[PDB]
């Protein structure tokens, strides 16, 4: 399962 | 072993046409696929069009519908009819060939420039 | 700290995903996507010095308004909020580029 | 920085003349991801070739597997042709059934 | 008996030729099980392993929505990093993200990963303690200070130590037949004359899983490295892997060389010698 949180823009 | 002699490159206006040719000398009849790649400085060479001795042809996506390759196996010569030329077609057009043992040969290349000035 | 509250809600949403009926699970995933974009938008406005707590509060009220609301009507409201957050997040990054080069 | 691909051409199973097999061209360690791989038989392109999905290694360099069905014979010559921004002309690696 | 789950993301800009191309793949150990391609017509997360097809529609709906949100995030980063490095608007550039978790032989959490790269070079990475960041330059320090404010390390730690591990066990159970297998390498040696006084001995390892393997040639007990050719381990296309190592040997002296294979599926490291 993919991460639903923590993936933000650089 | 096999030498490739190209001709027909030069300057043409946008929207015009140009016909390249390429003949194989030497150990001919040992060449299957012949065709053209094109290359601008600093980048790789991209496939334009090629054709096997059986007539199977492949065109690059950017030239599909405007260029046409033909072939005469009796003299081992391929022809590239370039229509509706664009400034993006400006590059050095290299003729190439593959032996039936997958050995590749290249010509010296011919410049093609599509420009208004 | 509005960004603290959004982070705690995201951690809650990630922990609730297993312990939720399978029908409510799509709403949980959409909530994680919306909460992740809300964190990204707020932290982008912080990085730009465009800190406006008024705009921050409006984001939280809309999210909690989507909860306590029937499931199917909430899933479409989150999809609209997500698209709207993705638009603003793109605008914020364009100004972050102008700030870095200057 | 750009990295040129390593190339291996090989069969899925030990080659036996007359037995259907799979011809593979594995390209790895390259960057950026844009790459062209063709399989060749007796000096012409093999039309139907599939490839795996794009993935990369620890050092971020990509790898891909191009494959097609084929049946080796004693006289048919096979090879792979790879094109990449790091190459001034497409590179051809012939298939050796002992490699 | 340790295992791992990994997600790989790639986004490549093509200025003038449309939106950036986004590709995502998911791996359990050395087995891919999901894929997504922004250019594919399906516009969905697709299965790539048999044992993952048993997941319900809620799984594929949620994974599609998340991977699409990630594609938009990495799309924006291509514009951001192009400005951060003052690069031309007409060049193709790449962003890559990778994250996943490891479990030991007890299937308990072991290690966590989350790294980011721009044009194939390290940009920012989460450290092993999963609470602080490693930045490569001034632009990456900007991302670091922004992600520290957003508590990204806390959000990623909850996922990597909890959700990632729990779903890895779920996958290992559903795919027990293929994931928890250990195919031993089928080995053989071949001889090829390079001259009338020299020869090439090639040691083969085929149809093994997982991909980790060690091939070593030694002559009279001496480690014959720096004179042996080793090819990178390559996929066979059927879920197994291949590798070979070769050494040039003087004619008549073939029995003085030995090949050694270490693999998870081998109870004892194998020893191969040229048999005429």
């Amino acid at each position: 399962e993919l991460a639903g949180i923590g993936i933000l823009t650089v | 072993e096999v030498k490739l002699v190209e001709s027909g490159g030069g300057l043409v206006q946008p929207g015009g046409s140009l016909r390249l040719s390429c003949a194989a000398s030497g150990s001919i009849f040992s060449i299957n696929t012949m065709g053209w790649y094109r290359q601008t400085p600093g980048k790789q060479r991209d496939l334009v069009a090629d054709i096997s001795s059986g007539g199977s042809t492949k065109y690059g996506d950017s030239v599909k519908g405007r260029f046409t390759i033909s072939r005469d196996n009796t003299k081992n010569t391929v022809y590239l009819q370039m229509n509706s030329l664009k400034p993006e077609d400006t590059a050095v057009y290299y003729c190439y060939g593959l032996s039936y043992s997958n050995d590749d040969y290249w010509g010296q290349g011919t410049q093609v420039t599509v420009s208004s000035g | 700290d509005p960004l603290k509250r959004l982070t705690e809600l995201a951690l809650e949403a990630l922990r609730d995903e297993p312990h939720v009926p399978p029908e409510d699970r799509p709403l949980v995933t959409l909530l994680q996507i919306a909460l992740n974009l809300a964190i990204n938008v707020v932290v982008n406005r912080r990085h730009l010095g465009r800190t406006d707590p008024e705009h921050d509060r409006k984001l939280l009220e809309e999210l909690e308004e989507i909860r306590k609301l029937p499931r199917e009507e909430a899933e479409k409201r989150l999809e609209e909020l997500i698209e709207r957050l993705e638009e603003e997040n793109e605008k914020l990054a364009e100004e972050e580029v102008k700030q870095f080069r200057s | 920085i750009q990295r040129t691909p390593k190339i291996q051409v090989y069969s899925r199973h030990p080659a036996e003349n007359g037995k259907s097999n799979f011809l593979n061209c594995y390209v790895s360690g390259f960057h950026p991801s844009d790459i062209e791989v063709d399989l060749l038989k007796n000096g012409e392109r093999i039309e139907k070739v599939e490839h795996s999905d794009l993935s990369f290694s620890k050092d971020w360099s990509f790898y891909l597997l191009y494959y097609t069905e084929f049946t080796p014979t004693e006289k048919d010559e096979y090879a792979c042709r790879v094109n990449h921004v790091t190459l001034s002309q497409p590179k051809i690696v012939k298939w050796d059934r002992d490699m | 008996g340790s295992h791992s789950m990994r997600y790989f993301f790639t986004s490549v800009s093509r200025p003038g030729r449309g939106e950036p191309r986004f590709i995502a793949v998911g791996y359990v150990d050395d087995t891919q099980f999901v894929r997504f391609d922004s250019d594919a017509a399906s516009q969905r997360m697709e299965p790539r392993a048999p044992w993952i097809e048993q997941e319900g529609p809620e799984y594929w709906d949620g994974e599609t929505r998340k991977v699409k949100a990630h594609s938009q995030t990495h799309r924006v980063d291509l514009g951001t990093l192009r400005g951060y490095y003052n690069q031309s608007e007409a060049g193709s550039h790449t962003v890559q993200r990778m994250y996943g978790c490891d479990v030991g032989s007890d299937w308990r959490f072991l290690r966590g990963y989350h790294q980011y790269a721009y044009d194939g070079k390290d940009y920012i990475a989460l450290k092993e303690d999963l609470r602080s960041w490693t930045a490569a330059d001034m632009a990456a320090q900007t991302t670091k200070h922004k992600w520290e404010a957003a508590h990204v390390a806390e959000q990623l730690r909850a996922y990597l130590e909890g959700t990632c591990v729990e779903w890895l066990r779920r996958y290992l159970e559903n795919g027990k037949e293929t994931l928890q297998r250990t195919d031993a390498p089928k080995t053989h040696m071949t001889h090829h004359a390079v001259s009338d006084h020299e020869a090439t001995l090639r040691c083969w390892a085929l149809s093994f899983y997982p991909a980790e393997i060690t091939l070593t040639w030694q002559r009279d007990g001496e480690d014959q490295t720096q004179d042996t050719e080793l090819v990178e381990t390559r996929p066979a296309g059927d879920g197994t892997f291949q590798k070979w190592a070769a050494v040039v040997v003087p004619s008549g002296q073939e029995q003085r060389y030995t090949c050694h294979v270490q693999h998870e599926g081998l109870p004892k490291p194998l020893t191969l010698r040229w048999e005429p």
